[PDB]
């Protein structure tokens, strides 16, 4: 008729609270013949010797809920688990009431662990809030310490899977070092400014102050931090017009012991309501039998819903979390904190104070700036891409044209040879052709400046097992624009479904279909449907590009799986290699795209093309996702289309002749 | 420790489907922990296979199932291998609605980790003949 | 008696399948006497007719349903039009058993005959809003 509670609590006057509580929990249930026992024990500076002390103690007293309630704990490590572990050896439920580390809500370590405190991803939630609010869509994650980074990630997903956009930049790394300003540049050379950070207070130290030095608080910056990043030095550190939480009463720590005294309380009084008692046993000497009523204690614990308390309803969800927490928005308004917002368990309403920034006005600062600098990578293609080795110093030789058009070139970087051949040779040279001059229609048409740079290989991009964890990834042109280091593929890029599901695509600017290259009894071949290339030989060699897109199309393609195993031995680097292979009249046969044969024919009339005309798709710009350099683009291309600068571009290069 | 990790034991298990060419599976999880990880290794997984796997969507539970929400996202099962991640308690009621639904058919398939297939001694004869589990506790390696 | 038969009310009901093309269909029967000749009269009227009906086969109901058995001749229909031939008692429980099995969607049609379609007062909360029914109930000619 008796049940036992065990605290792990310091000061005299909050035990006397403590007991004050349990003395008043019996007051309005009647007078029924139930005792209330409360255990507490003290704090020695060590770790081991405090689990002994505390685990046999509360053998030897049987109680049924563990309490730890010690918030300025010297130690940093914040660490009651070896208590919750030995109570979840028999399944006993430690209410811990401090700490907000997210190792305590996996509920397959702590097997027997509740608190009423959520952990900060939460807060995220919070700040999924400002997305509500704000309207901000692209976000910057730093989160150092590695134990709850993962649920922060988690959470992050789960917030991002309701509107499905994507976070711009995550980054995990060791808490410890300093020279993390490389990153923290490499995500302000991006659009967005919102910075997200989770890390201890030395970390959020080390990044105010590297912010400060490189000037990142500036106009715009968007930063948003919590509890544990406006305390110590790192408070000190903080600019001015940064917005951060507060716990609504999240140390205060007296109200908090009645709210878990009438928690548990209910719970006994619920629990005594219901058949299958068990007590646990003396689990010090000679007993290890589990306590049977485990699970059956923790769903009890589950449907506990409550309506007493100064902090107001309180609520465990599936993790055992709280629901409906009272927030506070703080800003730090020339070294002082000002409070900015309440939230309830679902809104945000901010109070009549005002909301002061770093930047400029009042107002929210659209931190969403597009790149006026659009990075472009390209491939050497022939009849397009002409790059030109400078003459003295980086410089370009202005020649003209035998149609009165100046050549306009561009200051473009690339390597010399392929990696075996050049180890690191990447010199700038002059670029220009049929996409600069469309690139410079683009900026003529509309006013952004550009950074034209090659790909480091031959080849398009192919997706490829990487050689650890079975991964699939891209490269070449892909594995450069999806690696944030390049922004817009300006290439005659072969559109087909696969690269569909991943980026979007644009309106196409060429048309054109597949031909074969061949040297002037058959000489010709028409087409696929030639029967000996069906089952070939030694005799007709053909091949194409490594790692290109027509191999793809063909690897769609089911039933032409010979001639999938036949060129995959004679796959060359670039489709100059095939032209000077077949010059030497030593290849047969190559599957290409009909205007640059065609164009390669003007230039070499023994250069002959087959007659079919079949796979009629057409090429367009490489790009990103949903983004604003979408539709005014393309509505620049199809204003390209409509005019005559199509059949200008003709004029350069397709309808001369020779 | 000297033992396999749940991740590696998802390798092995879709490494099994992978050999056995049954790409049109599905994926029951309920709330027993350690589960987001799981559905994020197998989407992961999914995303980095040569298979491309016609997975159908995630069964989600919140408690013990009333058989009222439950029963929709159980009858839109239609597919073989069924692929399920709780505890043994647990399983015992899933293997009963699903001999009640008729989920336990000749075509569909049951596989299960190690950790809900408890002791090799204790075995309820709700378990259906033929469910496949993957474990490292190898009898002929003895504990010395 | 006056009015048609449960064959020429068939036979209507085929010809409204033919008006709007709905050829890819089924046939759920229950023990409810005179199936065999209706199956058979579906089966000739098939074969005498000038569309090549894509018919799907007869899920034939035993007993009050376990839902055990009859899920899996349930989650075998993958087509359209579904017909269905029972009394009144039984189609409440068949109509529930759709919705919970997701059966019940926008292309899934319900034509039901005459019989099965009781009081017009008397319309219990199962009935999909858009229940296909063929009777010689006409309100516009009266008993004189």
């Amino acid at each position: 008729k008796i049940v036992n509670i065990g605290a792990v609590l310091s000061t005299r006057k909050h035990e006397q609270m403590f007991r004050e509580a349990v003395n008043q929990a019996n007051k309005r249930h009647g007078s029924w013949k139930i005792q209330l026992n409360a255990t507490s024990v003290t704090h020695k500076p060590n770790a081991i010797q405090m689990a002994l002390s505390v685990c046999e103690d509360l053998i030897s007293s049987q109680v049924y809920a563990i309490l730890v309630s010690h918030p300025p704990t010297p130690n940093d490590h914040f660490t009651p688990t070896p208590v919750s572990y030995t109570a979840g050896f028999y399944r006993i439920p430690v209410l811990g009431l401090t700490t907000r580390m997210s190792i305590y809500s996996d509920k397959s370590i702590h097997l027997s662990f509740l608190r009423t405190v959520p952990p900060y991803s939460h807060q995220s939630s919070v700040w999924f809030e400002m997305m509500r609010v704000y309207n901000w869509n692209h976000i910057i994650l730093l989160v150092s310490d590695d134990h709850e980074g993962r649920a922060a990630q988690k959470r992050l997903e789960t917030l991002l899977e309701e509107r499905e956009s994507k976070a711009e930049k995550v980054l995990q790394f060791d808490p410890g070092t300093k020279n993390v300003t490389a990153l923290l540049m490499e995500a302000r050379e991006l659009e967005a400014r919102v910075i997200i950070l989770s890390a201890s207070e030395d970390d959020a130290a080390t990044v105010y102050r590297a912010a400060a030095m490189l000037n990142m608080t500036g106009s715009g910056y968007v930063w948003l931090v919590g509890e544990r990043e406006i305390s110590g030095n790192a408070l000190r550190y903080a600019p001015d017009g940064i917005i951060g939480l507060q716990l609504i009463n999240g140390k205060n720590e007296s109200a908090h012991i009645s709210d878990a005294v009438g928690v548990v309380a209910q719970a006994v009084h619920e629990l005594l309501e219901k058949e299958n008692i068990t007590d646990p046993p003396r689990g010090c000497v000679g007993n290890t039998n589990i306590w049977k009523t485990g699970p059956l204690f923790k769903r009890v614990l589950m449907s506990s819903k409550y309506a007493d308390g100064v902090t107001g309803r309180v609520e465990f969800n599936e993790d055992g979390d709280r629901k409906f927490a009272n927030y506070s928005i703080m800003n730090l308004q020339n070294r002082k904190l000002v409070q900015v917002g309440i939230y309830n368990g679902t809104h945000v309403i901010p109070n009549d104070r005002k909301i002061i920034w770093p930047g400029g006005e009042t107002e929210k600062p659209r931190g969403y700036q597009m790149s006026t600098r659009l990075k472009i990578v390209t491939i050497h293609q022939e009849p397009f891409v002409y790059v030109k080795p400078t003459m003295s110093d980086g410089t370009c030789k202005e020649e003209f044209t035998v149609n009165g058009d100046p050549v306009k070139k561009v200051i473009c970087t690339g390597p010399n040879d392929t990696s075996p051949g050049s180890p690191r040779h990447t010199v700038p040279q002059c670029c220009y052709g049929f996409c600069i001059d469309l690139l410079i229609k683009l900026a003529r048409t509309m006013n952004f400046t550009y950074e034209v740079h090659l790909v480091a290989d031959g080849k398009f991009g192919t997706q490829e097992r990487v050689n650890n964890s079975n991964k699939k990834e891209w490269n070449g042109m892909m594995g450069e624009l999806l690696s944030g280091q390049a922004d817009m593929i300006v290439a005659p890029l072969t559109i087909n479904n696969e690269r569909a599901q991943y980026i979007e695509f644009s309106k196409p600017f060429k048309y054109q279909g597949l031909t074969i290259l061949v040297k002037k009894p058959e000489e010709r071949i028409t087409g696929i449907n030639d029967p000996r290339l069906r089952n070939p030989s030694d005799k007709f060699i053909y091949a194409t590009v490594k790692q290109s897109s027509v191999d793809i199309y063909f690897r769609r393609q089911v039933e032409l799986s010979t001639m999938y195993r036949h060129m995959e031995k004679h796959n060359y680097e670039s489709a100059a290699e095939a032209i000077q292979a077949v010059r030497d009249n030593k290849l047969h046969a190559f599957i290409w795209d009909s205007a640059v044969l065609e164009f390669e024919a003007s230039q070499k009339c023994d250069l002959v093309t087959t007659g079919e005309l079949f796979f009629r798709s057409g090429f367009g710009i490489g790009m990103r996702k949903d983004s604003p350099w979408k539709q005014n683009v393309s509505l620049s291309i199809l204003k390209s289309h409509e005019n005559g600068f199509m059949e200008d571009l003709d004029k350069t290069w397709v309808r001369y002749q020779e | 420790q000297f033992g396999a990790s749940i991740q590696q034991q998802a390798t092995v298990m879709l490494k099994i489907m992978q050999d056995y060419d049954w790409h049109v599976f599905s994926l029951v999880t309920t709330i027993f922990p350690g589960y987001r990880d799981f559905i994020s290794f197998i989407k992961t997984t999914v995303d980095n296979s040569f298979v491309g796997w016609d997975m159908q969507n995630v069964i989600t539970l919140d408690t013990s199932f009333e058989d009222a929400k439950t029963q929709v996202q159980l009858k839109k099962i239609h597919s073989s291998v069924i692929l399920l991640y709780c505890s043994k308690d647990e399983a015992v009621l899933i293997l009963s609605e699903a001999r009640s639904l008729g989920l336990t058919g000749y075509d569909f398939f049951w596989i299960v980790p190690s950790l809900v297939s408890g002791n090799t001694e204790l075995i309820p004869k709700e378990f259906p003949s033929g469910l496949i589990s993957v474990s490292y506790d190898d009898w002929d390696y003895s504990l010395e």
